[PDB]
């Protein structure tokens, strides 16, 4: 009855050279029941991109709660939310529940549209930022990611090698953890090209 | 006590009438006129600003025409300020309906629901209804495009073309006169021009005292498209119909 | 309330919902059906906490019929079981919680296409191929990863189901009186009376 | 304008008093009470012959030993009725019995002056509550508007009411019979009625302490009628 | 407690006992466990007495009211939902209660609704509530089959409170039997556990495990 | 943690004749192992020819009492002076009881009186609220030790026709009002002897049509 | 006039309209007389009716067992107070086992019709009360106006044509007060009080109400055949 | 839910021939400490009632708070407030005791146990005992705490009965009363020498002792009283 | 909150907030109900002012509460939302706890309790609204058809009509309509419809909606070629 470690699953995000890169397991189980191989914890609204792990429930209700505000911003602004701005406004909703908390590790992954720059931010389930140049890891394998992220991890990474890196401390980190795993994406963030593979790792 | 004082906003006339509403209608027909044009392929919405100064920053500036999510939009002919505490309100909703089921809200879901509100304010609460009247343009995967109305009242209804507003008697006569079913956006684009450029009051009609917006299929695919126009885009399309 | 199966193949959705209600030390019933008709083109397997089961499955219908009166249209099974998930969602964090699992078995008519939903009581919802609540799915999940095909037609579904409760009947300690199935298609919902 | 609760100058309640006015607009309700039972009757009285008059719901059943005429603004009494429905169905949860008629009747006078500025303006029609219990035995009350009930042996309410209650000054006497009483209400309901009194327009209860309330069927009050008209014509 | 109700082809049998215990203290051997709602509908009670005498008298006030308001009995069903919707409300505060609602309508035909504190609501042609519940259902089910007589059936509704009343400690006392027709319920009668199983062993010939 | 409850101790004892009613109960009041007073009343004339005693916690007793009381006094008010049936007034304090389910009255309630065809009554009651008519009855902390003793004098349990082989009963028939003073008398010496919480005097109340009569009479003081 | 609307208003000379239309509704009452001496205390009433087939209407309400009045005015009113009455005699038992002196009883009263003459929305009592009753301090009778005001008397009337009853008491103030030990005697001169308030009708059997509290005599009521000696 | 924390010990009371006494000693314990010295638990209320308090000191003087504004409640629109409509002991209890059960029903008790000890009106003794349950009781000797357990055994010797009363003295009774809390002042580890004593009389009215001492104590055997057993020396 | 007392009695015994509300209900367009031996159908006028107007996403007259009853009004248009909302949610929450549909009666006083409600609560106005409810109880093949109003009185009827010139076609309702012999069949019961409508309406075009309700949920509405077709035939037989 621990709910950050019920359904599993892991998120981790990189910087590179002009980009960021964010990736994710597909399990979804029930402890030790593998119920679902398709449950992608990686959502993105306009440019910015949001990963999730912890209690399932809450990731699909924290989705559609920042896809509501998101688009409300959008409506009042005229214009898409940065990283930046979106990372507070998830450290604000995180904390509003202070006292009754979404069991959540949320991963902030982004470029900003008007200064160029690659953002990734992580939170406790509160709503603590934790800011890194380096990297942002959550979930269940968190420990195995920054080990796994800690040695594998160099600055300035080219879009290319980054995919590398980040594809190799994730299934590496999930192969260690019984509840992480059962197939994986990852999102190659560019200032206006985004592609996302899914990786090839063994199924058990 | 209190009793003095109240202007009792919520009730009947000896004829049946909503004294309130009535006079907030008799508002909105001073305002500038707003028309709405449902064509087979998409819609239109024109709107005439409100005796324009020159010093008005024009490119900058919403008035007439807004955004509700990326399917409606609306044309408001009234009070801008009630307008806005309205539009907030449905932009809210749409939201609500989008959390519950994963599916973007049908217009007329969203109409009735604004509408109610309206309706709310002329039968309790004995505060002033809302000078408001809307043209509500959208799109969804049941009834495809729509048009609608909402006033004061509460009341709503829908329509294939549609002036609020000043002089809607005479805009309305030329519309019935020059629509037809079959009729693309383009040409609708063109109806709903050249009866502002008729109804308005304004000695001629030009690019910086009107905005304008579409809500066609033309992006790629299946898919549907809000293009409020810019300062420079209505000045080209005022051109490209050969009115200034 | 105990086991609750849901099968998509091509062209339907089969759902098996056991027909035991154990109080005790007692079978008080051998018939139940534990499924409510939603609408004409979904249907709503549940099993959990004794009254919460019910109570929860008929407040649902009750929302869906409502809907379907108001707007004069029928509602897609993925905007019903989102409906289903959000109440859930609310109801984990209340003060006593829905303890309800559902499966949520449709046919989209636009899309033409069967659809599948499994949602725990936490708000849990994904969409499958197949699902099940409960021990259940510590037998079948295998059985289902090894037989089953996307192509499939509804009697080969409905087989595939027997070779499922033949392994519940085998391997399972409690007795739950066989099923009830139900197929869920274009042409709307029908009950299997001889299974 | 002016306050809801205000007193006039003669030191009445302007809207208990408007409200009786109201009530003189209704259509009539004769109750005549007796030792073998106590008789309620009324006058339908449909706006339009397509209306169908068996659904004119003018007379009402409370408990089995109380019954319930109205006249007036009837749709007023819906809320009257239930308020009574529910007290002396809860008096019987309490105190395992029947609830005295008096006291029934006192519960909906309760509600009446529960306006202000609670309702927002007084009821808009007069009852008359008939019933039987073990203690008073047969009784008539008439509950008004300004929470005043008065107890009665006949009672006439509506717009032939003044005309109609000098009719039972007269007629009424302690050993009334229980036929003899389904009678003078016919009677007196053919006099003040605009329209000519038959089983579609006019409407007979009555409630025994054998039987309990009871609403007469269109077939029962037609012999009714019929026996009334051969009597007068007899002498 | 022992209670059971059973649907057969001359409508519905319902029996009881009598016996109320407070742990191993015998309270009472003369209690009624059955509520007369109306002349169509019955209540067994089983679980806590307080709870099923207040609220299944309180369910006859409502049935009551249902009746002046809408000119018309009501249903089964109905009647038993408003019981089973209430013990909802109050579902964690403690309410213990094992119920049957057992009655006849033109519409429904002879129906049984077995409802109790934890929401259960279920429609049903047998059931038997209470302690002893498992010894009624030996006998019941083994000698029930739908062509009974009338009989036959209250004999059986009577022999099965017996079988209970013998083996289970918390149940005993005497024995209250019910008919339920198309016309309504019928009482047929207190029948006395202490002389019922001499009567019953002697005519029977069962009941050997006991010295004679 | 704090405690809301308490026992107070004391027996009472109800039996309902063919034309009257008895209701009886100890003088005793007793808080663990001491005396807190030889006489302390707890049977109550509460009105109308009802006589009432809520046995156990002595403080809930009182409270109950004191409620009902004043039930009576306002059933007058309401109801134009109505006399409050001993069937009615047990329904009104089922109500009392079950008001207070989820924080209950920690006491076992007797009335007795008159019913409305003037015969004998006796009503008991649960904590809770649950009750039941019937013709005899003891409660509180000797109620184990009394109750049997009535099942086979007042109702002739276990009795049968001497020389009928077993097979005809004794003969159920209403007791005087002398017969039914000696039952509760023994009754009440009996439990002084072997309960502890039982003694210093017995108060009983006799109900007939003609009213309420009140006996004392003194027991073991030790 | 125009500041008669409401009861939250003044009128330029210091007056209450709304109140004063309030005492109106008292003097179109039925007459109802007050009267004690120092043993017991006597109130007497004469009940109204609608016509000959109608009931007369019950004028006098028990309070407690040492303390009940008579009503003068709108009746529902009577019985609200009367009620808030009973609650607090009942208050002062079951919190104090103290009886609630008639003093304090009238104290209670004015208090509670005075927030009605002085608020928005509410509007005042439109009834008068004399209060009678027995407790620690002998018999007892108190006046009490919808104005507030109440005042303690050895004796007095309210209702129409109450002058002639209170001129009576006034004259015969020496006799009555003491007649101790004696309750007819003091009925009687109630009887004979009230019949000085009568036109053209007169004391009949279910006309006259009655009631009595004392010593040793609880607050009862007297009608129907009961008051038929005193006639 | 509360626990005590400066608690007072035995309150105990009897009834003679013309009235009430009622005594209880000067001490606030704090647990094992003996903390203050000063405390008076005997609250007179009028000239006519005296209320003896024990348990919870805070909650004591809270008490003493409602009690003086009791006083001065009753006194407001009374011309016979000091006569016909003074307090009575009987009103005071009653008070005490509602609120006693009140508190207890919301889960928060004033943790104390309260005797009420005075002379009616009419001349009738009153003795009632009331605690932190809102159970109530009354009797010819009433004690709390350890003077349950050891006064009431001495005082039941010289009234056992309600008849005893009118054959016991105001000496007599006085004698039994300082007695009783020299025994308790031997044998309660949380009781001091120093108390108070009230006498309620029909006649000589409401006499109240301050600064009272327990004398004529036995110790002088103690020096006899050699080891635990064997020991000789 | 607004706590105001709107719907006052006057002098006369009137409540004037009610009978105006009644006339904005004679304002209103008018609407009619005629049933006959196996059916009930709900006739409603549209006015011909408003050209196009779009007919496909135009609030429709008739309302459907259940899949069993139907409501249609006059009177303002706003204000019969919130009635038909309310009715709507009854029928949803009589179903869960009766397990039975409403009876049409029963939906008729609950409708009707709402709009009295509304006439002696502070701070409302009464409903501008008069409801035609028609429709069949669960299980039963005898036709029902009732009539609300601002005051909150109902009452059943065999036909009748609401709404301007109402007192026109009730005219023609009261000597062509037989009690003894109803419509025999849906044809005639929608022609006798469609010619109470036509003494009205002006045109016989997209101006009258006709909806036929039939016993066990068969509700269908007519399109405007079906009822044109009854316009045609009614005009032909008139020219005699
Ligand atoms: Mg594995
Ligand atoms: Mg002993």
């Amino acid at each position: 009855s621990d709910p950050s470690s019920i359904n599993g699953g892991i998120v981790v995000a990189m910087t590179g050279k002009d980009c960021v890169a964010i990736a994710c397991d597909l399990r979804l189980g029930s402890q030790s029941l593998g119920v679902s191989n398709k449950f992608e914890k990686i959502f993105h609204y306009g440019h910015v991109f949001l990963g999730i792990t912890g209690l399932a429930t809450d990731v699909t209700t924290l989705n559609e709660m920042f896809r509501y505000k998101t688009n409300l911003y959008k409506l009042k602004e005229e214009r898409a939310i940065e990283p930046e701005t979106f990372t507070q406004l998830v450290s604000s909703s995180l904390y509003e529940r202070r006292f009754g908390p979404y069991f959540v590790g949320p991963v902030v992954a982004g470029i900003n549209s008007k200064s160029g720059k690659p953002f990734i931010a992580g939170f406790d389930l509160i709503g603590c930022i934790d800011e890194a140049k380096d990297f942002i890891v959550s979930g269940t394998a968190s420990d195995q990611l920054f080990g796994m992220c800690e040695s594998l991890y160099e600055p300035n990474l080219e879009p290319e090698d980054l995919f590398e890196t980040i594809s190799q401390a994730l299934l590496n980190a999930a192969d260690r953890d019984a509840l992480s795993g059962w197939g994986a994406v990852v999102y190659i963030i560019k200032k206006d090209e985004v592609v996302k593979r899914y990786l090839k790792m063994r199924q058990d | 006590g209190s009793r003095r004082y109240d202007s009792r906003t919520t009730i009947f006339s000896p004829e049946g009438r909503l004294y309130q509403v009535e006079y907030a209608l008799e508002s909105i027909s001073h305002a500038g006129t707003a028309i709405g044009i449902m064509a087979s392929d998409g819609i239109v919405l024109a709107a005439e600003r409100k005796v324009t100064s020159t010093l008005l920053e024009q490119d900058t500036s919403t008035e007439k025409l807004y955004k509700l999510n990326d399917k409606i939009a609306v044309a408001v002919a009234g009070l801008t300020a009630d307008a806005e505490i309205l539009i907030n309100t449905a932009r809210i909703h749409a939201q609500n309906y989008l959390k519950t089921y994963n599916e973007d809200i049908p217009v007329e879901i969203l109409v009735r629901r604004l509408s109610d509100i309206k309706q709310g304010y002329t039968q309790h609460g004995g505060l002033r209804p809302f000078g408001v009247s809307f043209i509500y343009a959208g799109y969804d995967d049941r009834y495809g495009y729509q048009l609608y109305t909402s006033n004061p009242s509460g009341n709503y209804t829908g329509w294939k073309a549609i002036s609020v507003g000043a002089n809607t008697s005479a805009a309305q006569t030329l519309l019935q006169m020059d629509y037809k079913d079959d009729m693309k956006v383009d040409d609708a684009i063109e109806l709903a021009l050249k009866t502002l450029s008729k109804t308005t009051d304004s000695s001629a009609l030009t690019y910086d005292r009107l905005e304008f917006a579409t809500i066609r299929k033309g992006a790629n695919d299946g898919e549907v498209y809000q293009k409020i126009f810019k300062p420079q885009e209505i000045k080209d399309i005022l051109v490209k119909t050969g009115i200034t | 309330m105990d086991i609750i199966l849901g099968i998509r193949v091509q062209d339907s959705v089969i759902l098996a919902s056991s027909k035991a209600v154990t109080r005790g030390i007692s079978v008080l019933k051998d018939s139940d059906d534990k499924t409510r008709q939603l609408s004409p083109h979904t249907l709503m397997s549940f099993a959990g906490e004794a009254g919460d089961t019910v109570q929860f499955a008929e407040y649902i219908q009750a929302n869906i019929q409502l809907y379907s009166i108001r707007e004069d249209y029928e509602l897609s099974p993925q905007a019903v079981s989102s409906f289903v998930r959000q109440e859930l969602a609310k109801s984990i964090r209340s003060r006593r919680p829905y303890q309800v699992n559902v499966l949520i078995g449709g046919y989209d008519k636009k899309k033409n296409k069967p659809e599948l939903y499994q949602i725990d009581y936490l708000g849990t919802k994904v969409e499958l191929p197949y699902g099940a609540h409960g021990y259940s799915g510590f037998y079948t999940f295998s059985l289902l990863d090894h037989h089953y095909r996307p192509d499939m037609t509804t009697e080969e579904g409905l087989d595939l189901l027997k070779l499922c409760v033949q392994e519940l009947e085998k391997r399972m300690p409690m007795d739950f009186k066989g099923v009830i199935v139900k197929i869920v298609d274009k042409d709307g919902i029908r009950q299997v009376d001889d299974f | 304008d002016r306050g809801v609760s205000t007193f006039s100058p003669e030191g009445r309640l302007f809207q208990v008093e408007y409200s009786l006015e109201a009530i003189k607009l209704g259509s009539t309700a004769i109750g005549i009470a007796t030792k073998e039972g106590v008789v309620l009757g009324v006058e339908k009285r449909a706006t339009s012959p397509l209306l169908e008059s068996d659904s004119i719901e003018k007379i009402v059943e409370i408990d089995r030993h109380i019954g319930c005429a109205m006249s007036g603004l009837t749709a007023d009494a819906r809320s009257m009725i239930e308020h009574a429905r529910t007290a002396a169905v809860t008096h019987n949860l309490y105190y395992d019995e029947d609830i005295n008629v008096e006291s029934l009747t006192q519960s909906v006078c309760d509600l009446a002056l529960r306006f202000g500025e609670l309702m927002s303006r007084p009821f808009g029609v007069a009852l008359l509550i008939a019933g039987h219990d073990a203690d008073d035995g047969y009784q008539l009350f008439h509950a008004e508007p300004s929470g005043t009930f008065y107890r009665y042996n006949a009672k006439a309410i509506g717009s032939g009411s003044e005309g109609a209650q000098a009719e039972l000054l007269n007629e009424w006497h302690s050993s009334l019979t229980l036929k003899e009483a389904e009678l003078l209400v016919l009677k007196i309901l053919k006099q003040v009625m605009e329209e000519k009194l038959d089983e579609n327009n006019a409407q007979l209860s009555c409630i025994t302490k054998q039987d309990g309330f009871k609403i007469y069927d269109n077939e029962k009050t037609a012999e009714l009628i019929k026996e009334l008209k051969e009597k007068e014509a007899a002498e | 407690t022992t209670t059971l109700a059973f649907r057969f082809q001359g409508g519905i049998i319902v029996a009881v006992d009598s016996r109320a215990t407070a742990g191993n203290w015998v309270a009472s051997q003369t209690v009624k466990k059955v509520i007369e709602i109306n002349p169509f509908l019955l209540g067994t009670m089983a679980g806590c007495a307080a709870d099923c005498q207040f609220w299944e008298t309180w369910l006859g006030s409502q049935c009551r009211l249902h009746e002046l308001r809408e000119k018309e009995r009501i249903s089964v069903a109905a009647a038993s939902k408003i019981l089973s919707n209430l013990v909802y409300q109050y579902k964690g505060a403690g309410l213990s209660m094992g119920t049957m609602i057992c009655g006849y309508t033109r519409k429904e035909g002879p129906t049984i609704y077995y409802v109790d504190s934890d929401g259960t609501r279920l429609k049903g042609d047998i059931f038997c509530v209470g302690s002893g519940q498992t010894f009624a259902y030996g006998v019941l089910d083994s000698n029930y089959k739908w062509d009974l007589s009338v009989e036959d059936a209250l004999y059986l509704g009577k022999r099965s409170i017996l079988a209970a009343a013998h083996r289970d400690a918390y149940s005993g006392g005497s024995v209250n039997l019910y008919h339920v027709t198309e016309d309504g319920w019928i009482y047929h009668g207190n029948h006395d556990v202490g002389e019922l199983f001499w009567k019953v062993k002697e005519e029977e010939g069962s009941f050997n495990n006991v010295i004679g | 943690q704090f405690n809301p409850y308490g026992d107070n101790g004391g027996t009472i004892l109800g039996i309902a004749g063919e034309d009257f009613a008895v209701l009886a109960g100890d003088t005793r009041n007793i808080t663990d192992y001491s005396i807190n007073s030889r006489y302390e009343p707890k049977v109550f004339d509460c009105g109308d020819n009802i006589v009432m005693s809520a046995n156990g916690f002595a403080a809930d007793g009182d409270a109950l009492v004191k409620r009902f009381k004043n039930s009576v006094k306002w059933y007058h008010f309401d109801h134009n002076d109505k006399k409050l049936s001993i069937n009615s007034a047990a329904r009104n304090i089922q109500h009392l009881l079950y008001g207070k389910r989820f924080f209950p009255y920690y006491v076992h309630t007797i009335i007795a009186g008159l019913d409305e065809d003037g015969k004998g009554a006796v009503y008991s009651f649960d904590p809770v609220g649950s009750y039941e008519r019937e013709q005899c009855r003891a409660g509180g902390a000797a109620a184990s030790l009394i109750m049997p003793f009535l099942d086979n004098q007042v109702n002739f349990k276990n009795q049968y026709e001497p020389g009928t082989n077993g097979k005809v009963k004794k003969p159920l028939k209403y007791l005087s009002v002398e017969e039914v003073i000696k039952l509760v008398r023994d009754s009440f010496t009996s439990a002084t002897e072997r309960h502890i919480q039982v003694g210093d005097g017995l108060e009983i109340l006799i109900v007939t049509k003609d009213g309420v009569r009140k006996e004392f009479y003194e027991l073991k003081r030790d | 006039n125009n500041y008669d609307g409401d009861t939250v208003t003044f009128s330029p000379t210091g007056r209450l309209f709304q109140v004063e239309y309030a005492l109106e509704a008292i003097k179109q009452g039925s007459v109802t007389v007050g009267l004690r001496s120092n043993t017991h205390a006597v109130l007497v009433a004469l009940k109204r009716n609608a016509d000959e087939l109608s009931s007369y209407q019950k004028k006098i309400i028990k309070c407690d067992e040492h303390m009940g009045l008579s009503l003068a005015g709108l009746a529902p009113d009577a019985r609200v107070l009367s009620n808030y009455l009973r609650q607090q005699c009942n208050y002062s038992s079951l919190v104090f086992n103290r009886k609630l002196a008639v003093e304090r009883a009238g104290h209670l009263l004015c208090d509670k019709a005075q927030k009605n003459t002085q608020s928005y929305g509410g509007r005042p009592y439109g009834v008068g009360l004399l209060i009678i009753g027995y407790d620690k301090s002998g018999a007892h009778l108190l006046e009490f106006q919808p104005s507030g005001n109440v005042t303690e008397l050895y004796g007095t009337a309210i209702g129409a044509r109450s002058q002639g009853a209170k001129t009576y008491l006034e004259r015969t103030l020496d006799t009555f007060i003491k007649i101790d030990g004696n309750p007819d005697e003091l009925i009687k001169a109630g009887v004979e009080a009230i019949s000085q308030s009568l036109r053209d009708e007169s004391l009949t059997v279910d006309n006259l109400s009655i009631a009595i509290v004392g010593k040793d005599t609880p607050f009862t009521i007297y009608d129907g055949e009961a008051v038929a000696k005193y006639i | 839910t509360q626990q005590p924390i400066v608690t007072g010990t035995s309150v105990i009371s009897m009834k003679y021939d013309n009235g009430v006494i009622i005594a209880a000693d000067n001490l606030g314990s704090y647990g094992s400490l003996l903390r203050f010295n000063g405390v008076e638990r005997l609250i007179p209320v009028g000239d006519n009632t005296v209320v003896g308090i024990s348990g919870d000191i805070s909650d004591m003087q809270h008490i003493e708070r409602l009690l003086k504004d009791l006083v001065t409640e009753n006194a407001y629109d009374n011309p016979l407030a000091d006569a016909e409509e003074a307090l009575e002991p009987s009103y005071i209890f009653e008070y005490l005791a509602t609120v006693m059960y009140q508190r207890r029903s919301k889960m928060n008790p004033l943790w104390n146990a309260i005797i009420v000890a005075g002379v009616q009106s009419n001349g009738d003794q009153f003795l009632r005992y009331v605690n932190l349950l809102g159970v109530t009781y009354s009797s010819p000797t009433l004690a709390t705490g350890f003077g349950a357990h050891m006064a009431n055994p001495l005082l039941r010797k010289v009234v056992d009965r309600e008849s005893d009363i009118p054959k016991t003295t105001v000496q007599v009774a006085e004698e039994a009363i300082v007695n009783a809390m020299r025994v308790l002042y031997y044998r309660d580890a949380r009781s001091s020498r120093n108390f108070s004593l009230a006498i309620i009389d029909k006649n000589t009215g409401l006499t109240f002792k301050k600064n009272l001492q327990v004398e004529n104590m036995k110790w002088d055997f103690a020096k006899d009283i050699k080891g635990y057993g064997t020991q000789k020396i | 909150g607004y706590d105001r007392a709107l719907s006052i009695f006057s002098p006369d015994g009137h409540i004037f907030q009610v009978e105006y509300a009644l006339e904005a209900v004679k304002r209103g367009t008018c609407a009619v109900g005629v049933k006959g031996k196996n059916c009930v159908v709900l006739g409603c006028e549209r006015r011909s002012t408003l050209k196009l107007q779009d007919t496909r996403i135009t609030p429709s007259k008739v309302s459907k509460i259940d899949s069993h009853v139907v409501l249609s009004f006059s009177g303002l248009n706003a204000d019969s939302r919130i009635l038909i909302e309310k009715a709507r949610v009854e029928a949803q929450s009589h179903r869960l706890t009766l397990e039975d549909p409403v009876t049409v009666e029963y939906l008729t006083r609950y409708v009707a309790g709402v709009q009295q409600r509304y006439t002696q609560s502070g701070g409302v106005r009464p409903f501008g609204v008069s409801t035609l409810i028609a429709g069949f109880d669960p299980r039963d093949d005898e036709p029902k058809l009732y009539q609300t109003e601002p005051s909150g009185i109902y009452s059943s009827w065999s036909a009748q009509t609401i709404g301007r010139n109402s007192k026109t076609v009730r005219e023609f309702l009261e000597k062509n309509y037989d009690r003894k012999e109803p419509p025999a069949t849906v044809e005639e019961c929608v022609k006798l419809t469609v010619r109470s409508l036509l003494e009205v309406v002006q045109t016989g075009a997209k101006n009258i909606e006709i909806t036929v309700v039939k016993p066990d949920s068969d509700i269908v509405a007519l399109s405007s070629e079906e009822i044109n077709q009854y316009v045609t035939q009614i005009e032909q037989e008139k020219q005699e």
